[PDB]
C-alpha cells in the first residue's frame, strides 16, 4: 500500500530540511564576528591620532 | 563625594542611575536584571533581592528636594515594639546589591516584591561605591551593562573627571 | 561555584572551597584553583531562576547564564599582545557558540574586555 | 488573574478555551470527550458531566 512508501520519504524530507537549516546558521555565526570587530576597529581608527607641540634646536 | 568640607581630596561613596524602558518595549522585571561594573581590575556583579520587608525599595512619585535623602527612608523594623520604620535604607545597601528607588510610576507595577518596569515608568539605580570598590578615584575609566533576562542592554560608559571640586557632579 | 546572591568582584571565586583536605577539617579548605589545570574549566553560575545548576548535574535552562573559567597560564602558557584567538563551544545537540577576537596591542589595565 | 487590586502579585483562577471543528468533519460529541493538562507535576483528565439540570453549561 501506499501508506509504507509515504512513511519512508517522509524521514528523508526532514533530514534534508535540517542541513539547510544547518547552513544558515552557520554562515551568520561567521558574519556575526566580522562584522563586529570591523565596526570596533574603525571606531579606534578615527579617534586616534598624535599631534606636534613645538620643535627645538640645539 | 564623600568630603563636604575639602571635594577635592574626596571619593565617590553613593552612584546614581537613571533607567528607563525603549520605545515598544515589552514589560522588565528588575529582579531578574543583573548589573556588571569594571573599575581598577575588578569586575563586579550585583543583584537586587525581592523582599516583603528589609527591602532595599523606596517610592517617591510625589517628588522631592533632595534624591539622596531616599537613604534614611525607613524599610522595615529593628524588632516588634517599633511604631515607626527604623531601618534605614543605608543599613541593607551593601557590597553585593543595589536599590531601587521609584520616580514615575503611571500604572503602579513597581513593587518591593514585583519591581516590574512599564510603559512610562522610570527608577533610579543606587550603588554602595564606598562598600563594592572602596571608593572611586580621580580621572578612572569605568565601564559595565546592565543585562535584562529577554531584551537588549544599557550601556554604561564614563571617565572620572581629573579634580572633584563639587559635592553632586554629573558622570554621564 | 555558585555566586547567584550578587558578588564584589567575579575574580574572587578562585579561593572559594569546594572540598576538604583532611576528613579533619572544620571547612572547605581546598580551592578552586588548586582543581581547575590545564585539560578542564571551571563552571561559575549567575542566575538560576529554576534551580536546575548543579555540581553533579549542570544543565542549562531558560533564564540561566552562566561564567566559563579557563586557566590561561595553564593551557597556553599565557596569552600574549596582538594575537589571533578562534574557538568553538560545542553541544551534544544543537548549534555552537562562537569565540573568535583579537588580543589588545598594549595591555593597559588589570582587566580588559576582549569580545 | 485572581487579583484585581495589584496584578503584579497574582495568579490565574480562570482559563478559556475556543475550540472548532475541522474542515470537513463529522459531529462530535463533548460528553465523550476528554481533557488533559499537566502543570507542575500533576496530571489532570476532565470530563463533562451532561445533566437536565445543575450542569455546567
Ligand atoms: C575632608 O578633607 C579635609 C581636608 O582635606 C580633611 O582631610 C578631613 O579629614 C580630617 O582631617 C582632620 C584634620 O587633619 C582630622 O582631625 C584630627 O584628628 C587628629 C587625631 S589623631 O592625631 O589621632 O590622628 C588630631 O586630633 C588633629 O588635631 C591636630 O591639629 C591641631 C591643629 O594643628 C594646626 O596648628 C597650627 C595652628 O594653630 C597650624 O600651624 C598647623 O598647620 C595645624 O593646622 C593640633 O592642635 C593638634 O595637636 C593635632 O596635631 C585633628 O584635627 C583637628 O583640627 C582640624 C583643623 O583645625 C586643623 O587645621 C579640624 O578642625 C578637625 O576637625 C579637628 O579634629 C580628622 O580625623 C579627619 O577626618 C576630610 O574629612
Ligand atoms: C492583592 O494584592 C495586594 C498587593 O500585593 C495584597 O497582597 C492583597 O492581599 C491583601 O492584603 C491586605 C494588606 O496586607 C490584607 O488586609 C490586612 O488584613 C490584616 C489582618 S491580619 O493581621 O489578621 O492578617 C490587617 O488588618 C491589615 O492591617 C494592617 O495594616 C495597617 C496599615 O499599615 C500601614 O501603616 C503605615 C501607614 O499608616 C505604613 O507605613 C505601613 O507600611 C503600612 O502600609 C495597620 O494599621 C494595621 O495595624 C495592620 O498591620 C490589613 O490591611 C489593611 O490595609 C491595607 C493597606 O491600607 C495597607 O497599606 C488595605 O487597604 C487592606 O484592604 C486593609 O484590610 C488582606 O488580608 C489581603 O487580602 C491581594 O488581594
Ligand atoms: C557619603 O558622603 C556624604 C558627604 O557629603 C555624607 O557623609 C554621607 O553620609 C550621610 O551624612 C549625612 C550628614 O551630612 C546624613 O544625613 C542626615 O541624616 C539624618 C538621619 S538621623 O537619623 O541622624 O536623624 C537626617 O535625615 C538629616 O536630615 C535632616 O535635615 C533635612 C534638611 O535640613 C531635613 O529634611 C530634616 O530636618 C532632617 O532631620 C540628614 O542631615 C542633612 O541635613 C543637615 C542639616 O541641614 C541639618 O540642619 C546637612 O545639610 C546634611 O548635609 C544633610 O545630610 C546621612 O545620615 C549620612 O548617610 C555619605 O553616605
Ligand atoms: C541604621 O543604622 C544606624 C546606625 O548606623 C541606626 O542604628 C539606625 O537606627 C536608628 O537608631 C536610632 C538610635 O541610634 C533611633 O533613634 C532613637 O529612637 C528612640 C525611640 S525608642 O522607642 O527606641 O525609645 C528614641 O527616640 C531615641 O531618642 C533618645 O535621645 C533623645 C535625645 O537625646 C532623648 O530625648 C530620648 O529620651 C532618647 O534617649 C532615638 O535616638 C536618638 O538619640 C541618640 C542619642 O542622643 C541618645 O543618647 C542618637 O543621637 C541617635 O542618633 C538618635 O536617633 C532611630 O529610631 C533608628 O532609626 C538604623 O536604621
Ligand atoms: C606592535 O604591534 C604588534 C601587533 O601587530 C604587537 O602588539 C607588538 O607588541 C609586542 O607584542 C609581543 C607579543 O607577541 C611581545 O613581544 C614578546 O616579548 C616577550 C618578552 S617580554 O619581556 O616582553 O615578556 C617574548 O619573550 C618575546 O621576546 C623574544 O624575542 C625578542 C626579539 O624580538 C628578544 O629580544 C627576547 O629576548 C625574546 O626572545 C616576544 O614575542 C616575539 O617572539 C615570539 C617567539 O619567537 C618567542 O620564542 C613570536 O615570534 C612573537 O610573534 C614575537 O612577538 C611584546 O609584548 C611587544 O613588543 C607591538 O610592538
Ligand atoms: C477570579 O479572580 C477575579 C479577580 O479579577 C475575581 O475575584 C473572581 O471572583 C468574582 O468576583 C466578582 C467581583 O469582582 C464577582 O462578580 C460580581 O458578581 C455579582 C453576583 S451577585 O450575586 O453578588 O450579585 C454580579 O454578577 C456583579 O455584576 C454586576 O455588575 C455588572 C457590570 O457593572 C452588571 O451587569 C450588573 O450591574 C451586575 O449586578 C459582579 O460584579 C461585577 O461588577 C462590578 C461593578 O461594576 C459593580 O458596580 C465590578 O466591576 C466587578 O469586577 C464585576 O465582576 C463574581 O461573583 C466572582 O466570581 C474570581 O473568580
Ligand atoms: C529587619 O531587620 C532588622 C534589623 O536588622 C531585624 O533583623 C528584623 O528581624 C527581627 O529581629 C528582632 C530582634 O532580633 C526580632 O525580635 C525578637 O523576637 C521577639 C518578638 S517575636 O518574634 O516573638 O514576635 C521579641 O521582641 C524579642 O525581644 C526580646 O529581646 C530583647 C533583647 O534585644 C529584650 O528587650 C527582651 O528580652 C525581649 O523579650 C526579639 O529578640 C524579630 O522577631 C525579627 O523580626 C528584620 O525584620
Ligand atoms: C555602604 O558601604 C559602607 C562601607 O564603605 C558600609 O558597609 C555601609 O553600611 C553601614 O555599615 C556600618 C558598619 O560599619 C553600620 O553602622 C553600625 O550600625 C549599628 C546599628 S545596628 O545595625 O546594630 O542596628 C551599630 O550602631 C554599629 O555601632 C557599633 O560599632 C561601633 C564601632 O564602629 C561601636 O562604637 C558601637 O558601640 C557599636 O558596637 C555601627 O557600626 C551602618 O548601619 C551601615 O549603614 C553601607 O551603607
Ligand atoms: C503621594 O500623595 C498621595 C495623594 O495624592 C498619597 O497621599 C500618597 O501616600 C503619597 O505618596
Ligand atoms: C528594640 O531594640 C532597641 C535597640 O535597637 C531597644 O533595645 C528596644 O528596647 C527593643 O524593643
Amino acid at each position: 500500500e501506499t501508506g509504507i512508501g509515504t512513511l519512508i520519504i517522509f524521514i528523508a524530507m526532514v533530514l534534508v530540511a535540517a542541513v539547510a537549516a544547518t547552513v544558515l546558521i552557520n554562515t551568520a555565526g561567521s558574519l556575526q564576528q566580522r562584522a563586529t570587530s570591523t565596526g570596533s576597529q574603525t571606531t579606534n581608527q578615527v579617534s586616534t591620532g598624535l599631534i606636534v607641540q613645538s620643535i627645538y634646536g640645539m | 563625594d564623600n568630603n563636604r568640607s575639602n571635594p577635592e581630596s574626596g571619593s565617590l561613596n553613593w552612584t546614581a542611575i537613571y533607567v528607563t524602558l525603549n520605545t515598544g518595549s515589552s514589560p522588565v522585571d528588575l529582579s531578574n536584571v543583573s548589573l556588571s561594573l569594571e573599575y581598577q581590575g575588578q569586575l563586579a556583579s550585583l543583584k537586587y533581592t525581592p523582599a516583603t520587608t528589609n527591602a532595599s525599595f523606596a517610592v517617591d512619585t510625589n517628588g522631592t528636594s533632595n534624591v539622596f535623602s531616599v537613604l534614611n527612608a525607613g524599610v522595615g523594623y529593628k524588632n516588634s515594639t517599633a511604631t515607626f520604620k527604623n531601618v534605614e535604607l543605608k543599613n541593607v545597601t551593601k557590597s553585593t546589591n543595589f536599590a531601587i528607588v521609584v520616580i514615575r510610576d503611571p500604572s503602579n507595577s513597581l513593587t518591593s516584591s514585583h519591581p516590574v518596569l512599564t510603559t512610562g515608568s522610570e527608577v533610579v539605580i543606587l550603588v554602595n561605591t564606598s562598600a563594592v570598590f572602596g571608593g572611586m578615584k580621580q580621572g578612572q575609566a569605568v565601564t559595565g551593562q546592565i543585562n535584562p533576562s529577554v531584551g537588549s542592554p544599557g550601556i554604561i560608559q564614563f571617565t572620572t573627571p581629573s579634580a572633584f571640586t563639587e559635592t553632586v557632579m554629573e558622570l554621564q
